[PDB]
């Protein structure tokens, strides 16, 4: 659940505690599918934004990459 | 020693006999799970009073005691809810479990 | 042990200037030109060497130079003289003693040998002397086995040794002229048995010019 | 069949001992640059066929076969790089008990140059390095003298013997690192970084030195080169056994009576290798308490067995040591050898470069165990414990370093087992008992140190 | 439809299959759903039905326990409550 | 019974805030900020925990890796306002300081069994 | 343009050429490492990916293996688990009981793979011990703390790759090995708060938080 | 849980009435004093807890000299 402004929390007159009255601050839903988060939320009538993942692009990785011969300049020292 | 295998025995000795259950009524069972000394019969929701009047009433099965019935919700399935039911025949000294479905609105039978 | 980490009291500094001597100069751009023209960094384990030649040791200063000579940053100096035993990077005296401890050394007494001259000064193996004219370090293996108790003090080895022998070399040494270029005080010449020589025992080594294959 | 004691006309360098000296004419009447004009328009394969049908195994320890390593470097599209190709002369040694490469190039530089040249037309190379150890410094003025001579006759250089041939041989000197005579750190040294090892798929004969294609072999076995394309394949290959053929410089050295180094024939026995020529033991055959064939890095053998021995690679491996580089160093009974075996654990942690995780977190805690086994203060299981913290180190390496540390605690536990628990209970009843890590139970740590353990 | 797979097919203790090639395309339908389960109960032998399904003798299997438990009443002056007392000792 | 934070000898407050006492809490009774100091030593600015959700499991005293703050056997402490049952650093802290005697004999007799 | 093999008895097709780390990564298959990194060089340092392969008698690395046709893999061999115990035990040894104390309690690489793979007790117990690694003050964003290394060089293939940032490097031999500047020099880049998400162990770590 | 190895016997009433309700109870008071001497008795060493520290914690011995066991104690309550 996206948070309320004034509900969201705010520390205590006494000690210091993180008061809160908004109350599904902590529930947080497992699902296994999109379209099962999405037939349950609009299911109980719930208004929501989806966020698309993001995966890492495949490039292609030599060990041998790492001592290729330089004709020219060499523009770079490795370590290892 | 591995805790699991004092069990195998019995566990085949189950898997037979879930194996017949399922062949003696083939139009309620959807299917059975045996996990370790633990039989669970798959069944629909209109399917669980035929299914029931069996385990109570076979002399194979005598499943006269009702333990403890409860339910747990799955979220992300489209029947939210399932509802499992646990059987003691006091007789043959064994247990069963019956699990079916049921979505927020739609019921179940009752086996009162 | 390694030991890496650089303090910066005075004596090695960044601010300490330093430069070849011309003769120096000239054999770095000799040194260089043995390598490709791409890779001039290849060339900076004899040179921070020819700095080793001309100052006492590898201060940061030198290494710091010769990062400015050859396209490099001087952390991948400092990664190459750290990564090195004979890069010696605190200062030591004139001559410095490197005892091999290994098995067959060992087993050869090269225990004795040691001793003898820790008995002579009073100076440990990482310590100098504080005439600063001898450095002991104890070393592993230094090619001379078979010459089977031996050290080495700046290029030549001393091989075959007695601790009867050893502070013998080393008051020739305190006293400033230098006790022998041969290997040993003349027991053998290289490799040979004590003995003698069970083998090449001849005046002309065969030809192999007749011995040849036909196929040629 | 009696394998041993060569004449002296089959023998392969005739300067090992230096009644010749080393200069030019004297390598001419030697006998060598003597038809290199001939050889070098002979064909590469030509030359590969006969290193092939020689047997010429490998002589920097790991006894791998010459002729296919010098043909795995020409796949059929080699000139579709069109570029320079190098050859690397691994002439770095400072594995213990070995003096044979200094033997090599003390006396003999000159053949080791003919056969960098010949084993260059052998490979199609451009030019080749010699690493030289940094600490054989009057050895390093030796090669260059050599070379410079060679230089002079024209023999090298720009127009090798008139041959149409492109040659160069530059000497590179590693400033004191044993990790280094590895082919990979030997490569990376070359290249001017700090000298580790890579790890093999990238294979040297594909993707090399300076990212041009390499190899890496040996001083001794490209210093045989030339006298064994004169004499023939055949002829070399009648000296040892079926696959196990040839010639091999021998140093033998630890406590025989005489220290020397040897040429002689492989497959030959151990008893006739220490009497023949090495005068004898120190206090004859039963003053051996054990023998290390090869450098620090092979098991020991017990003294049962090694007087049936040969020294070639068959009757080593199944004996489940190695011939490494044939160094034999002899055990004394008066001597101790765990203390030896820590000595080798010790220079085993002073010498990994520190990559990868297993060989430099494992010199470390086998050096901390031997000490505490040296002295004694230790649980009887704690051996076997040792042999475990081997078996983890064996194979999970980059180099192979790792495996050169795991093998001579694993000849101590299989053959000097009651050796150590001797020396155990010798702790356990002079001092009292220990619990598990050299711990004593009033061993406590005060302030900064630890006492109440007297700290291996 | 594993267990119409179990009764048609067979088994890994008992194969009744042949055909490799073939038997993976008679493995397919009824992946696929091409038998019903009430269909292969009844195109299946008797004595599968008796030696899979049934007990060996032809009787349905009861249901089973773990570690069975044989009764044995102590009624004499070893049990707890003398006679006239109606609690029993059933060990 | 109640709580208390220990102190080394010559005095130093034991908590190095490593949080695990209110990690595994089963009743969220402990709460914990923490930051560096002046010496950069790793301390709590504030521990706290309330009396009146604790439930008395020990695991607060389990869990620590410093065995910095104990249960001692104090049950005479009961309140007349829910205020004084807040127990923050200085209560506790002055707790350990009080108690510190009996608590030697309590982990004499404990120590080896934990 | 693409191999076909088998990991774990999945088949698996990827481009040609790539690591076999990739293959695991596409075949779903969870392989441990500690030096390996998608925007970063392929270095063989922390031991920790070996996996059984057919033909070879070693057990690979493999994040530096490169994919191969007809291959077959295999992780859950007993050689495998054993490797991985061992190699785990190997970093364990000289690592420092800091955990109370470290910065990535919840979320140490180490520490999470240690339970999943690795032994349950310790048999480190010398009186000598565990080494000590000077602490190095590089700037002021990096707490540095440089006992709890694990030498995975990723921190310096980075700084040499991507930040631009040379000063970064390994100095030494054995365990006297160190990572660091070897002057006491301070770090720039215009990124240098970047290289302490990168550490897989708290060694380099946040000073404000 | 080990009532194998402990030998007893089991009240068990006839009329289902409040009174063999009560009578069964104040049998199994002397069935589980008997499972007390024969437990007293039959009492073996060993571990108490089970024997590996991934699903309970290592001892306090261990831990502060063990870095796995650290390791394991530290992940164990978080
Ligand atoms: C730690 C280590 C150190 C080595 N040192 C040497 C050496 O000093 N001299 C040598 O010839 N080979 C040495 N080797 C073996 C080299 O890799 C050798 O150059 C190569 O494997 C074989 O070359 P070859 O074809 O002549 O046998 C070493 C190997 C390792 C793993
Ligand atoms: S085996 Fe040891 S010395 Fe060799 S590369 Fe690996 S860590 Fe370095
Ligand atoms: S009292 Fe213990 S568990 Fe709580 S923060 Fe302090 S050291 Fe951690
Ligand atoms: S005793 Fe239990 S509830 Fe109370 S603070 Fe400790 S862990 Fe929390
Ligand atoms: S980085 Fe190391 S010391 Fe820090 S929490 Fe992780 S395992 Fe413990
Ligand atoms: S500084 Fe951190 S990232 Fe770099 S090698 Fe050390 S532990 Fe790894
Ligand atoms: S072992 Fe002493 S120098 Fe070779
Ligand atoms: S990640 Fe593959 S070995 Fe370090």
């Amino acid at each position: 659940w996206d948070i309320v402004d004034v509900a969201n929390r705010w520390e205590n007159d006494l000690i210091g505690w993180q008061s809160s009255g908004d109350y599904m601050q902590a529930t947080q839903m497992k699902f296994t599918s999109k379209e099962s988060a999405i037939k349950f939320a609009n299911k109980q009538g719930w208004d929501f934004y989806i966020q698309e993942p993001h995966h890492r692009k495949f490039r292609v990785k030599q060990y041998a990459n790492n001592f290729v011969h330089s004709y020219g300049k060499l523009k770079h020292i490795r370590t290892k | 020693v591995n805790p699991a295998d004092r069990y195998l025995q019995h566990v085949s000795d189950l898997h037979q006999y879930a194996k017949y259950i399922m062949a003696a009524l083939p139009k309620y069972i959807q299917g059975f799970s045996v996990w370790k000394d633990e039989l669970t019969l798959h069944v629909a929701p209109s399917a669980v009073i035929p299914v029931t009047t069996f385990l109570r009433d076979n002399t194979s099965t005598q499943y006269k005691s009702i333990i403890d019935i409860t339910a747990v919700d799955y979220p992300s399935r489209e029947n939210r809810f399932e509802v499992v039911y646990n059987f003691l025949s006091v007789r043959h000294n064994s247990r069963i479990r019956l699990k079916t479905y049921a979505t927020e609105v739609t019921p179940v039978p009752s086996i009162t | 042990h390694i030991v890496s980490v650089h303090r910066n009291t005075e004596n090695n500094n960044p601010s300490i200037p330093f430069e070849f001597s011309p003769e120096n100069m000239k054999r770095a751009e000799e040194v260089i030109a043995k390598y490709p023209p791409q890779y001039k960094k290849a060339a900076v384990m004899p040179l921070l060497d020819i700095g080793q030649r001309q100052l006492g040791y590898t201060s940061i200063s030198v290494m710091n130079y010769v990062a400015k000579l050859l396209e490099m940053p001087p952390m991948r100096v400092y990664e190459v003289a750290t990564f090195y035993t004979m890069y010696n990077r605190t200062p030591m005296g004139r001559y410095h003693l490197q005892i091999c401890t290994t098995t067959p050394c060992q087993l050869c007494g090269s225990d004795g040998i040691m001793e003898a001259v820790q008995n002579t000064l009073n100076i440990k193996p990482g310590e100098t002397t504080k005439d600063n004219l001898f450095t002991l370090s104890e070393v592993e293996c230094l090619g001379a086995c078979v010459n089977a108790p031996m050290m080495a003090i700046n290029d030549d080895y001393y091989e075959d040794l007695t601790p009867e022998g050893t502070v013998k070399l080393l008051e020739d040494c305190k006293a400033g002229k230098m006790p022998t270029p041969g290997p040993e005080n003349h027991v053998r010449r290289d490799c040979e048995p004590a003995s003698g020589q069970k083998v090449l025992l001849s005046k002309e080594p065969h030809n192999v010019a007749d011995f040849l294959q036909e196929g040629i | 069949r009696q394998y041993g004691g060569l004449k002296d006309q089959d023998r392969i360098f005739q300067n090992l001992y230096d009644n010749y000296g080393w200069d030019l004419a004297s390598a001419r009447k030697q006998g060598d640059w003597y038809k290199t004009k001939e050889l070098i328009l002979k064909g590469d394969t030509w030359i590969i066929d006969e290193i092939k049908k020689s047997g010429l195994r490998g002589r920097g320890g790991a006894g791998f076969p010459s002729g296919l390593k010098w043909s795995f470097m020409n796949p059929p599209g080699w000139e579709k790089n069109e570029g320079p190709r190098y050859l690397v002369v691994n002439a770095d040694e400072g594995e213990p008990g070995t003096c044979k490469d200094r033997e090599i190039m003390r006396k003999d530089p000159h053949k080791l140059v003919e056969g960098c040249l010949l084993a260059g037309r052998a490979m199609n190379a451009t030019a080749a390095y010699i690493y030289i150890r940094g600490e054989f410094y009057n050895e390093a003025a030796v090669l260059q003298t050599a070379i410079n001579e060679a230089y002079a006759a024209g023999l090298i250089g720009k127009d090798a013997c008139g041959s149409g041939y492109d040659f160069d041989v530059y000497i590179h000197r590693g400033m004191g690192a044993y990790v280094c005579g590895e082919e990979t750190s030997l490569i990376e040294s070359l290249e001017g970084k700090a000298g580790k090892p890579r790890l093999k798929p990238p294979f040297p004969a594909g993707v090399g030195l300076f990212g041009r294609p390499s190899t890496v072999t040996n001083v001794e076995t490209v210093a045989v080169a030339p006298t064994i394309l004169r004499r023939g394949g055949d002829w070399f290959a009648s000296f040892g056994r079926e696959r196990n053929s040839g010639t091999k410089l021998f140093c033998i050295s630890g406590n025989v009576n005489e220290p020397c180094t040897v040429e002689e024939e492989m497959s030959i026995p151990l008893r006739e290798l220490l009497e023949k020529h090495c005068g004898g033991i120190k206090g004859g055959w039963d003053n051996l308490l054990g023998v290390i064939p090869g450098g620090c890095s092979v098991p020991i053998l017990p003294k049962n067995i090694c007087e049936d021995v040969l020294m070639d690679f068959d009757a080593l491996k199944d004996v489940q040591s190695g011939l490494g580089t044939a160094a034999v160093i002899v055990i004394n009974k008066q001597q101790d050898v765990i203390r030896a075996i820590q000595r080798f654990a010790a220079f085993y942690k002073h010498e990994s470069c520190g990559q990868c995780t297993p060989c430099r977190e494992g010199t470390t805690w086998l050096l901390k165990a031997m000490d505490r086994f040296r002295t004694g203060q230790a649980k009887e299981r704690e051996i076997d414990m040792l042999y475990e913290l081997t078996k983890d180190i064996e194979g999970h390496t980059i180099c192979a370093l790792g495996d050169a540390a795991a093998w001579p605690i694993q000849g101590l536990i299989r053959n000097f087992r009651p050796e150590m628990e001797t020396r155990m209970k010798k702790f356990h009843d002079e001092v009292g008992a220990v619990s598990v890590g050299g711990w004593m139970k009033d061993a406590r740590v005060e302030k900064g140190k630890v006492v109440g353990a007297p700290l291996p | 439809k594993t267990v119409t797979g179990l009764l048609e097919l067979g088994s890994e203790a008992t194969p009744r299959i042949a055909d490799g090639e073939a038997g993976t395309k008679a493995l397919a339908n009824i992946a696929n759903g091409g038998v019903s389960f009430t269909q292969a109960l009844g195109k299946s032998s008797k004595d599968v039905i008796y030696g899979e399904v049934l007990t060996v003798n032809g009787l349905p299997p009861v249901a089973p326990t773990l570690a069975p438990k044989q009764w044995k009443i102590i009624e004499g002056e070893a049990a707890i409550y003398p006679k006239g007392y109606p609690c029993r000792t059933f060990h | 019974g109640e709580h208390a934070l220990r102190r080394y000898p010559s005095g130093e407050e034991r908590c190095i805030a490593c949080k695990l006492c209110e990690a595994i809490c089963p009743a969220l009774a402990i709460t914990i900020d923490a930051e560096e100091r002046i010496d950069g030593s790793r301390r709590t600015t504030k521990y706290d925990i309330d009396m009146t959700k604790c439930i008395y499991c020990g695991y607060c005293q389990e869990s620590c890796p410093v065995d910095a703050i104990v249960e001692t056997p104090n049950v005479e402490y009961a309140t007349e306002t829910r205020e004084e049952l807040l127990y923050n650093k200085e209560k506790l802290l002055a707790n350990g300081d009080k108690w510190e005697l009996e608590l030697q004999y309590a982990l004499d007799a404990d120590a080896p069994y934990r | 343009a693409e191999i076909e093999l088998t990991i774990d008895g999945h088949k698996v097709s990827i481009e040609a050429g790539s690591a076999l780390i990739q293959a695991c990564e596409k075949a779903g298959v969870t392989v441990p490492r500690y030096c390996y990194h998608d925007k970063l060089a392929i270095a063989g340092n922390c031991r920790m990916c070996l996996v059984d392969v057919e033909r070879a008698p070693k057990p690979v690395a493999s994040c530096a293996y490169p994919v191969a046709p007809g291959m077959v893999v295999r992780t859950d061999t007993e050689r495998v688990k054993q490797a991985r115990e061992n190699v785990m035990e190997m970093m364990l040894q000289n690592h420092p009981l800091d955990c109370p104390v470290c910065d990535q309690g919840g979320e140490c690489d180490l520490q999470d793979q240690s339970m999943r793979y690795g032994r349950d007790r310790g048999r480190f117990t010398e009186i000598t011990g565990k080494r000590s690694t000077e602490d190095k003050n590089i700037g002021p964003l990096v707490k540095t703390s440089m006992n709890r290394c694990i030498h995975c060089t990723r921190c310096v293939r980075f700084a040499n790759d991507i930040a631009g940032a040379p000063e970064l490097g390994s100095s030494g031999r054995g365990n006297d090995m160190q990572i660091g500047t070897y002057l006491e020099k301070n770090l720039n880049t215009e990124l240098s708060g970047n290289v302490i998400d990168l550490c897989p162990v708290g060694a380099l770590t946040n000073k404000p938080y | 849980d080990a009532y194998d190895k402990v030998d007893f016997d089991v009240p068990v009433g006839m009329n289902g009435d409040c009174y063999d309700r009560y009578l069964i109870r104040m049998a199994e008071f002397r069935q589980s004093l008997r499972i007390i001497e024969q437990c007293c008795n039959d009492m073996p060493a060993g571990a108490v807890k089970v024997e590996d520290f991934k699903i309970n914690s290592p001892p306090r011995n261990l831990m502060k000299e063990d870095m796995e066991a650290l390791i394991h104690h530290f992940l164990l309550y978080t």
